[PDB]
């Protein structure tokens, strides 16, 4: 195997409710928990009728976790597993990590130690957080922190929603994201990344809708994610374990962050049009306008991709569609890497929301990868930071929250060697 | 979570009646009645402003401080006046003289202990305290003096919880008093050094914004007050509601104050259209930022266009696209790169509630920290000197046990405060 | 016209004025009176004046000069301070006439009187 | 997409009422009502002249500029008068004196900023702006002066979007004013150098065309206006309809102006038959070109037969054969090779909409750029000199802050403008 | 295979809607896309039950493409394939080519690269434009321009509707047509030409009707065109590929422009009269009053004709009817050309609109050819240009649109050598 999941921060919780929705939806388990091993690596068969989730929820304002215990699904989780700190969220790392966030952690852990025990030989914890938040950046920082020590012997794949390249929200965002990166870096196994803005494009350009509610982006990651755990931990013609990832996906200890991408994003109402070919979707994967991340392969050489397919797919079709790609060159893969294509084949096709806006094809490609591209995304996000730090901007908000000129300046230097790292492991031969 | 309002002086008091007139309806609380709330969400967070005793009587947790009976006896003898527990009324039947010195050192200093007493009874209410709301005018006794004391004491008792201050800085054109700059300069002094969020409103910035942005021809005080109270509701209470991206006093504070002075802001409401006609509904969003960010429409006297900004907080509250919100803010930040200060890549602090002002579809409170407010403390500070120089009505202060060095102090302080603020306009 | 008056005023005062509206500040009007009378408290006048409150002081000074001299001509500050073109145009035209008749032979140093402001 | 009409002065205003009286019906928009449109096509392109607020209230996007209250207060107190959002009314309660100088330099110059303000609120409406429609008379204050300013400002704000100008050049025989050539020469000046499409109409060219081409015995103003408004509808709005071969302001502009002056045209409507009887229906098409291309029937004063053409634009709007259209145009171009200028192989710009004027079967607006209009600016220019020479009613201008070199300027300019136009007649 | 098609300019779009109509009409595919390989070289079997077109539509005013998405056929294309630039059309080359038209091109291309991929070994793009327009002359100019480079390895047959000899519309027309010729010349493979006016004659003289709506001329080209692609790419007794054309049709690299001609143009109501003989229609082909082009063989020696027949035709009938012609001499063929008669025989007879005005025979001859005749048509159109340029006429309209005295003067010189070219390749032995 299983893989627990800790959805931290309002966002990580909204996305959580979403990814958690898509789940039962493709497993025939109504919101009442009941369906009429396989998928046991994400659901525990508690009592003799239901399927209590296999994760937890951590937010410091009740508002968001509250809504879960109102709307059907209310029945799905255990009243217990949804942790809250009535106190204050605070869009600031410090407070969430140190000062406040601290008080809850114990309790938090307890569940990921109480839920981690009940199972049978697990594989890790799929963590869901929103980089630039208070409860999402800070808190987790120490949650993943306390995990890397309590279970160093497992997988720590954290699924993040890192800062929109130009459309950020919080005024401080970078402070909170240069801080969640440096503290989690030395603790994660593989950090998946899905850019909030670069997903909108997909909603504008590859689905058409200027009315994208957060509830949609969530349905999307809620999809790409389903391709990761759900179906993969599910039997198939080319299974891929969680460990598999980090192994076939990270060339170096830095909790390396690949990018999530999905192939068939086409709007219902298009739903009837003749379906796309195995070749087209494959090709769609090499287009910088369909990757849930504003890290357009502006130069970033891929260094490992895990093409997770699902649905009706002939291994030759793949071991050909990929061959064609391996020789497009304009898709330049790293040097020190001969072949970096982990072909993951599942059976059961995707499963689109009954009536959202997702096409509903009979095959998809959730390809994720490490690309020297993020050399950018990190850069552009680091620079941000400086500008403000350069004037201390909202610094007094953290200091007064048990932090110091140290943690900032010393977490800046941190990422600095992440701009050099993602530079050295590539661009050079 | 919580907060505990503070109605210092008459003005601060008169406004209390309007701030609570509103807020209540924005929380379905009838005079002494309970929660008639059209919805169910206007209750899960009320605590921030009330207390549970009976089961239909959620009483506003504010303080009514004043040395003039008649006042509180007008607020307590009218509409919602009978919702405050009498314990809240900390009166001073003394002579509420219009002297800052008479309500800060001689007369008010006595009534203080009998106030702090309650400010503690309310703070130690329950759950976790956030901060206190403070309303008053910096142009009188019970306002600038006694209210400016109430805080200097509050900020010694809980240098942790925040302190928002709603000050009615002395309007330019015509002052509603004579010593005004005396009572003012002296209170701003106390402010720049205790409260950490001040929202300065100008009776004439309102008139304007109320007689031309609301074809309203007879803008009674009740109105002005009403408009103001509209903003302070968007600020606090509001954010104590859900939202795609919600904040709370601190966020607001920790995103708006680059330098410890405390700095003062200038609130601005969104849909500010005349009744019938105007009801244009041009409120898609570009219309709200159009509004909020214009000169007129800034409850302050000064005009933003006269000085960069350090921070801005569009606290919207009505279902909208985190895209058409996050986006707009940008162009705005680029069309006016000129005035928006640079050493802050993203001055703006976008905030987004969900539920809007009861009867409206979409609104957005604006809390600007512009360097423009330099040109106001200047004003005030000027008026002082021009009259201090001759010690004008100074005998009413000294004769009340004051100091010739006290006035010196304040002016300078608040005068330096002008200086600093320019250090960023450049 | 506006062009003619502005040219005249700029040469007399050694001013930059692009448009008539600029006269709304009231400084120039005071200085014109100064050239004639030389009684005006020039140091007090806000020559450079950015803000309206400053304009008012200039107007008061102008009003006082009229009163001291016993000048009957009306001055509607409310209209002028707005810096509206028509009102200022009219006032300036009258002032020029006043200057033409009143101004004495003695030379006037506008810059010095201003303190080179 | 779009365009934003501009009702400068009384005339330009009076006509507004008629241009909108029409256009609306040609778009099924009742007073404040919505789209009752007999069809569904009179809506897919409306935007060009309205705005979406309520859902039944598509408000005309024009401007009403005038220094005489009574006027706009006659247009706003009558029929369709209650459709314009009050914001549109940019009045100037001042003395709307009949002086070009009084509405361009002294009185109008003030009201301008409060206009441009709106002309921007409307421009920044939505989608993409094309240009602005301008109605007025070159024989008065609020018309020639203030309206001629409105454009000089518009053309500095968007030297991209076009500027059609509908001017009521001073009719010959009798002048409905006295200084006329003063207010005129001065406005044409501004025109030849800002707007890039002008349609000059003559109150007496209309009478004629309205008393002999419409046995109409009592041609009230409403009528004249009505006839005019009929042409400006065929021009714009029309082309914003489908068509085998459709054009739009630019095509019209980019096919009609050989040389940058801006050049002025002379509009002519097609079916112009008296009510009952005449309803001959001889409108197969040769009948429309028969019409349009005759002397009488040219809203201008001058007669085409008195000077070549540079360009012509038969903007037809009613189902017809691109053959019987494209063809006719030819013979026409050969029967009159004499006057049609040669250095342009195909002077004519055939345009063809589909849907016709609501109640009619087939019509065709004519926009002629003939060199004949030389013999009009001549007229005007003459009247000037004959009176300028003696500075006739000049004190009403200068005394308003004007220049003796200003009048010189205009005349010359507009006078040279006559010159040039001859450079092609030869 | 196939042959994509890009209908550019309102006209090219009206004609497009027409040619596109005739299509389904003779392929049993209702406006709903559904019919109850062969013709796959023009229609993709999106699945599925439908037959999504195999072309695109480019206009800078919405008006005209809008009407397509109103009237049945609305169902035929993909909401996507109909490109528009809400902006402005402008009856001027410059603006359409440079300034405005530019902005759209990328996007435009994208489809002819997205639609060009989906297929299986294509042959080229049948382009539909109206020489003397803004969106039709300019734009395409660079569209075909960007094609000749992205797929130099294919066929570029552009089907044009060049300027009526005396009945032009736009005042500038020549400016726009001397400019679309020079820019496309070095990019097209074979440019078919159909004269708008010279088609009217056919509607007056060979069908009788002074009521010819544009919707008719379109039905006509809509016919002659059907004989090109449609039926030809369709099996038969003497198939003729697209390449075939340019090969058997262009003697020289100049994107040479043959003329389209149809044989049986006879009006319904005549519909019953005894049909015409294989000999008559053949002969009708050598009559300068039936050729959709005011280029009456005033002297122009043919240099290659592609007689595309369709319906019941005996190869001997042809290899005889043509023999008779080859010896009429008054039909003088070029010298350097022994035999220049590409006999294309199809099976399925033509297919006339249910109730338009086209006879409906059981055999037709859509003969197209390169004739030294256009030496005229170009001449007469070039001269036009000069007259105006000689005075700069509407020049300021282009200059101010990113053009120069260069592009005009240097595109004039261009055609000059097109007046010499079409002169040298003939008139001499
Ligand atoms: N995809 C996606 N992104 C979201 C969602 N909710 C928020 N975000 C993004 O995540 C960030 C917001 O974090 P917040 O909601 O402010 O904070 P938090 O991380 O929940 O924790 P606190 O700051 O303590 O409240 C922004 O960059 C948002 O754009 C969501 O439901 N889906
Ligand atoms: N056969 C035929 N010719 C047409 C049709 N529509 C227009 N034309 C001709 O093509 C030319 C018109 O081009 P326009 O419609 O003005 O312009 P466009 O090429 O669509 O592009 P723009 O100038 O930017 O609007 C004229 O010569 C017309 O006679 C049509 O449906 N069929
Ligand atoms: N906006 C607003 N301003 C008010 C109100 N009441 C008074 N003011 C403003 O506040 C200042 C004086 O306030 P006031 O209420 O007299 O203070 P006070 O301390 O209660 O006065 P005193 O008892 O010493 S005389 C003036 O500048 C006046 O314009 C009110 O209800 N609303
Ligand atoms: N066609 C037409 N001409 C009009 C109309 N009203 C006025 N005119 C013509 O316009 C000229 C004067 O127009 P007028 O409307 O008086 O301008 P104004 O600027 O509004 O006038 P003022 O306010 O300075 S006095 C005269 O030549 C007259 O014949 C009208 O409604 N229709």
């Amino acid at each position: 195997r299983e893989c627990i999941s800790i959805h931290v921060g309002q966002a990580g919780v909204q996305i959580g409710n979403a990814c958690w929705e898509l789940y039962c939806l493709e497993h025939g388990i109504q919101p009442d928990g009941q369906m009429p091993d396989s998928f046991n690596t994400f659901f525990s068969e508690t009592g003799a009728g239901k399927h209590v989730p296999r994760a937890v929820f951590v937010d410091l304002e009740p508002t968001v976790i509250d809504e879960v215990r109102t709307g059907t699904y209310r029945q799905l989780f255990h009243p217990e597993q949804l942790i809250t700190g009535k106190e204050d969220a605070a869009n600031n790392y410090a407070r969430g990590h140190y000062t406040i966030g601290k008080e809850i952690i114990d309790l938090v852990l307890d569940r990921i130690r109480k839920l981690a025990d009940q199972c049978t030989g697990l594989q890790g914890f799929s963590v869901f957080h929103s980089f630039g938040g208070g409860t999402g950046s800070g808190f987790t920082s120490l949650l993943m922190e306390r995990l890397s020590v309590d279970y160093g012997k497992k997988s720590k794949l954290e699924f993040s929603i890192y800062p929109a390249p130009q459309v950020s929200t919080a005024v401080v965002e970078p402070y909170n994201s240069i801080l969640t990166t440096h503290t989690t870096l030395e603790h994660s196994d593989c950090a998946f990344m899905v850019d909030n803005e670069a997903i909108y494009d997909i909603c504008r350009r590859n689905l058409d809708i200027e009315r994208p509610t957060y509830t949609n982006l969530n349905r999307l990651i809620g999809q790409i994610v389903s391709s990761i755990t759900a179906s993969l931990r599910f039997d198939g013609a080319l299974n891929v374990d969680l460990t598999e990832f980090q192994t076939n996906l990270v060339p170096y200890p830095r909790g390396h962050f690949p990018l999530a991408t999905y192939a068939p994003v086409i709007s219902a109402e298009k739903a009837y049009h003749e379906q796309l070919s195995v070749a087209e979707i494959t090709n769609a994967c090499f287009e910088p306008a369909n990757q849930m991340v504003k890290c357009d392969p502006r130069h970033g050489k891929y260094m490992a991709c895990c093409l997770l397919y699902r649905g009706d797919v002939v291994p030759k079709d793949v071991n050909a569609a990929i061959a064609t790609i391996k020789t497009k060159r304009t898709i330049q893969f790293v040097d020190w890497c001969p072949t970096g294509f982990k072909v993951g084949i599942n059976y059961e096709p995707p499963t689109v929301v009954p009536g959202g806006d997702l096409a509903k094809v009979q095959r998809a490609v959730c390809m994720l990868s490490n690309t020297t591209a993020i050399a950018e995304a990190w850069a552009r996000l680091d620079h941000k930071f400086d500008l403000m730090y350069a004037k201390r901007a909202f610094v007094h908000w953290y200091v007064g929250e048990g932090m110091e000129e140290g943690e900032f300046s010393e977490a800046r230097e941190d990422m600095a060697a992440l701009e050099k790292d993602y530079e050295e492991v590539g661009v050079d031969s | 979570r919580e907060i505990v309002h503070i109605q210092a002086g008459q003005c601060g008091n008169q406004i209390g009646a309007k701030f609570w007139e509103v807020i209540s309806d924005e929380h379905g609380i009838d005079p002494t009645g309970s929660y008639h709330g059209d919805s169910d969400l206007q209750l899960e967070r009320i605590n921030v402003y009330y207390n549970e005793a009976a089961g239909n009587k959620y009483v506003p947790r504010a303080i009514l401080v004043d040395l003039e009976p008649g006042t509180m006896d007008s607020v307590r003898s009218g509409p919602f006046g009978q919702i405050f527990r009498p314990d809240n009324f900390v009166f001073g039947q003394s002579g509420a003289g219009n002297n800052w010195a008479k309500g800060h050192y001689t007369e008010g200093a006595e009534l203080v202990d009998s106030v702090l007493d309650v400010v503690r009874k309310e703070s130690e209410s329950c759950d976790c305290l956030q901060g206190f709301q403070l309303t008053h005018s910096l142009g009188g006794g019970t306002g600038s003096g006694m209210g400016t004391l109430l805080i200097s004491k509050i900020r010694e008792e809980y240098p942790d919880r925040i302190m928002n201050t709603f000050s009615v800085v002395p309007s330019p054109k015509v002052s509603d008093t004579v010593v005004e700059p005396y009572n003012a300069t002296l209170s701003v002094h106390q402010l720049v050094e205790n409260t950490d969020e001040t929202y300065c409103i100008d009776n004439e910035a309102l008139y304007d914004i109320c007689f031309r942005t609301l074809k309203l021809t007879t803008p009674t005080y009740g109105d002005l007050n009403h408009l103001v109270s509209a903003t302070m509701s968007g600020v606090t209470t509001c954010l104590r509601f859900p939202g795609q991206l919600n904040a709370d006093l601190r966020k607001l504070a920790v995103n708006m104050v680059p330098f410890p002075r405390l700095h003062f802001f200038m609130p601005g409401f969104a849909p500010l259209t005349s009744r019938g006609s105007q009801q244009y509904r041009a409120l898609t969003v570009p219309e709200l930022t159009q509004q909020m960010f214009d000169a007129k429409n800034m409850m302050a006297a000064c005009d933003p266009r006269h000085g960069r900004y350090l921070t801005v907080a569009a606290v919207f509250r009505g279902r909208m696209s985190m895209k058409e919100v996050d986006e707009q803010m940008l162009n705005v930040q680029n069309k006016n790169s000129s005035y928006f200060v640079e050493w802050i890549p993203n001055n703006v602090k976008t905030a987004v509630c969900d539920i809007p002002p009861r009867g409206l579809k979409m609104s957005a409170t604006f809390i600007g920290n512009s360097t423009a407010i330099q040109e106001l403390f200047k004003r005030i500070s000027e008026q002082f000197t021009a009259m201090f120089r001759r010690k004008a009505f100074l005998h009413w202060y000294t004769g009340e046990g004051m100091d010739e060095m006290e006035f010196t102090e304040a002016e300078s302080n608040m005068n330096d405060l002008v200086s600093e603020y320019q250090q960023y306009q450049d | 016209s506006r062009q003619e008056l502005l040219a005249w005023i700029n040469q007399v005062t050694s001013l930059g004025l692009t448009r008539i509206e600029d006269c709304g500040k009231g400084y120039a009007m005071i200085q014109i009176f100064d050239s004639i009378y030389q009684d005006i408290p020039l140091k007090k006048v806000n020559f450079e004046c950015n803000n309206e409150y400053q304009y008012i002081n200039n107007w008061k000074v102008l009003q006082q000069v009229f009163l001291k001299k016993g000048i009957d001509k009306v001055v509607d500050p409310e209209r002028l301070s707005r810096c509206k073109m028509q009102d200022n145009l009219e006032f300036v035209q009258w002032a020029k006439r006043f200057w033409d008749q009143y101004y004495p032979g003695g030379d006037y140093d506008a810059l010095a009187r201003r303190g080179n402001r």
